[PDB]
RNA sequence: GAAACUGCGAAUGGCUCAUUAAAUCAGUUAUCGUUUAUUUGAUAGUUCCUUUACUACAUGGAUAUCUGUGGUAAUUCUAGAG
RNA sequence: UUCAUAAUAACUUUUCGAAUCGCAUGGCCUUGUGCUGGCGAUGGUUCAUUCAAAUUUCUGCCCUAUCAACUUUCGAUGGUAGGAUAGUGGCCUACCAUGGUUUCAACGGGUAACGGGGAAUAAGGGUUCGAUUCCGGAGAGGGAGCCUGAGAAACGGCUACCA
């Protein structure tokens, strides 16, 4: 499903629609207020460090 | 219900507005201020029904916004300020100053007062008390509190007030044989002398008050306002001068005086 | 919730007055504070006319006061020693108005060491005349002296600690002091 | 000057008569038994804490509207970052 | 009056005592940009007043004895203390006393009863009516509970349960 990625300093942010399920399975069973790695999320993201905060059912 | 009331319905409008039965569901509620709801007079009634300087409420509102109107020195932009008894209303355009004084009937009157005397406002007591910093202070039934009064300004005794500055010019004591104006329902706006003061423990102080014509009458103290000593009242009063004639007497004066 | 209605109470004779109107705010009376002595806490409450009316909660300390001298201090409380309404408030240790209580008494000593400086329980040249001019004024009423040595005087708090927030009270002296001691020996 | 926070107002008016029979309500008092924004009158050299080098000519970081990043089948639903 | 108010003693999860804003640009030179000062706004303290607010005094209701006793275990009546409340109080709690009302109708029931102002009728005395333009009181489908707020037990606020 969709993701809601947002860079602080630059102020540049984007839609990343994800149909592939393995990409989304990293975030499962985490809580709002944690850090995530770039590599396991996808092939386009590598070396990045996300921070899971926020979401919607 | 659920706290204070904001409207005032015209039939409930206190009669001495002489508000018109028709031409409005409501009356102007006299706003909060120095004088009690029914004992006040809101300016809309004053400027429109009485003086007719405005033809409607709109024009009164604007009249207050331009602002020559000055009730007791200060300006007011309030359409329904409680301009009560003694309240010196000065309109600087026209120079038509008015003190607020009761016609013998009871309903308030337009008294087209001098420059000049409309400059002090007579005012009663109320208190005598003291406040913080041990300051002795006096209060006027007719609104204001004045600090540091002469120790022998006692209760139900008048005080002349400088008005523009707001201090004490002078005071009239309350006692036997002193010209006294009246502000109580049936005897409202009569004038007389004072003979007795029935003391009464708890149940209201009474005062037996003979007019010029020497028709005696009684009131309560709270509804009595000492205008001076006999002969010289400190305020200029309207034609009639607190006499209050009989019904036939008024009918006599009207149908005698026919000057076309 | 807990209202103060004259509406309820059946009536003077018995006539179970019917429930005229749903009870109103202006009739209300909130939950009882029954403040303890266990870690100083206070919550305020928005009462009629705004008014922050501080509700004391587990209040430690209060300025309990002499009579003879005319003094009070930052004085620690110990416990609810006797409450003449209900003994329920003694064991639960809930502080309340007119409750007899024990006062740490160290501040009552430390200040007494200046005031007179004669000591209770058992330097500089011009002060010795102020020391001499003062003292032998109040001899103190025995129980208070022994309680001074105990480190535990008998006050009888007179603030309303659910209304006030402050837990400020009054050292017992003389007859009432002599009375509440008999009740403390009766209870114990 | 849109938007928004702050302020104030929305406890007024309006409708109705179910309850309710010493209750309501009318006059009568009282509050030396109380709250009262508003109202118009009043008004706070003492915050310092030893007194030979100290923020005061101005202390702090937030949060909204915004910038986008969005969800939903719906809704005067609003989550994250700057 | 234990009032106003003033003192001695302190406290206190030490309230308040403007790190606020728009128009006006004056007065002395120790010639700095110095020190100074007008007309207003809001705010802010308790005292006042007003709008009010809660209680409360007295007296006053329609029918029914085919309601003569009722209230008091589960506050009834009083007291002492507290608790609460803005505050008075059986308003609540403890301990105590046994009161309280009643044929001068207590209590109970009924009301196709909201109260009053008033209305119709209309010699006098009256009867019946008053949902309804004003004044009170209630209610917002029921019954509860509460947030904010000076003021709400708000419902063109919310929480819930029933319908
Ligand atoms: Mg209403
Ligand atoms: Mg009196
Ligand atoms: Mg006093
Ligand atoms: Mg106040
Ligand atoms: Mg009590
Ligand atoms: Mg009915
Ligand atoms: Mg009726
Ligand atoms: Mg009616
Ligand atoms: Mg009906
Ligand atoms: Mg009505
Ligand atoms: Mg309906
Ligand atoms: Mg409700
Ligand atoms: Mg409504
Ligand atoms: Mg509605």
């Amino acid at each position: 499903m969709k993701l809601n990625i947002s860079y602080p300093i630059n102020g540049t942010q984007k839609c990343i629609e994800i149909d592939d399920e393995h990409r989304v399975r990293v975030f499962y069973d985490k809580r709002i207020g944690q850090e995530v790695d770039g590599e396991s999320v996808g092939d386009e993201f590598k070396g990045y460090v996300f921070k899971i905060a926020g979401g919607n059912d | 219900a659920r706290g204070p009331k904001k409207h005032l319905k015209r039939l409930a409008a206190p009669h001495h507005w002489m508000l018109d039965k028709l031409s409005g569901c409501y009356a102007p509620r006299p706003s909060a201020g120095p004088h009690k709801l029914r004992e006040s007079l809101p300016l809309i009634v004053f400027l429109r029904n009485r003086l007719k300087y405005a033809l409607n409420g709109r024009e009164v509102k604007a009249i207050l916004m331009q602002r020559h109107v000055k009730v007791d020195g200060k300006v007011r932009t309030d359409t329904t300020f409680p301009a009560g008894f003694m309240d010196v209303i000065t309109l600087e355009a026209t120079n038509e100053n008015f003190r607020l004084v009761y016609d013998v009937k009871g309903r308030f009157a337009v008294h087209r007062i001098t420059d000049e005397e409309a400059s002090y406002k007579l005012a009663k007591v109320k208190k005598v008390q003291l406040g913080k910093k041990g300051i002795p202070y006096v209060v006027t039934h007719d609104g204001r509190t004045i600090r540091y009064p002469d120790p022998n300004i006692k209760v139900n005794d008048t005080v002349k007030v400088d008005l523009a500055t707001g201090t004490i010019t002078d005071f009239i004591k309350f006692d036997t044989g002193k010209l006294v104006y009246v502000t109580g329902g049936r005897n409202l706006g009569r004038v007389g002398t004072i003979v007795h003061r029935e003391r009464h423990e708890g149940g209201f102080d009474l005062v037996h008050i003979k007019d010029s014509l020497e028709n005696t009458f009684v009131t309560r103290l709270n509804n009595v306002f000492v205008i001076g000593e006999p002969g010289r009242p400190w305020i200029s009063l309207p034609k009639g001068k607190g006499i209050k004639l009989t019904i036939s007497e008024e009918r006599d004066r009207r149908r005698a005086q026919h000057g076309l | 919730g807990i209202s103060r209605d004259s509406r309820h109470k059946r009536a003077a004779t018995g006539a179970k007055r019917a429930q005229f109107r749903k009870k109103r705010k202006f009739e209300l009376g909130r939950q009882a504070a029954n403040t303890k002595i266990g870690t100083k806490r206070i919550h305020p409450v928005r009462t009629r006319g705004g008014n922050q009316k501080f509700r004391a909660l587990r209040i430690e300390t209060g300025n309990f006061s002499w009579a003879s001298e005319g003094v009070a201090r930052k004085t620690r409380i110990t416990g609810v020693v006797y409450h003449p309404s209900n003994n329920e408030l003694v064991r639960t240790n809930t502080l309340t108005k007119a409750a007899i209580v024990q006062i740490d008494a160290t501040p009552f000593r430390q200040w007494y060491e200046s005031h007179y400086g004669q000591s209770l329980g058992k330097t500089s040249k011009n002060t010795e005349r102020k020391w001499a001019a003062r003292a032998a004024e109040a001899k103190i009423e025995h129980a208070v002296d022994s309680q001074f040595g105990a480190g535990r005087l008998y006050a009888a708090i007179s603030s309303r600690p659910g209304q006030s927030g402050r837990c400020d009270g009054y050292i017992l002296e003389g007859e009432e002091l002599a009375f509440y001691l008999r009740r403390l020996t009766a209870k114990k």
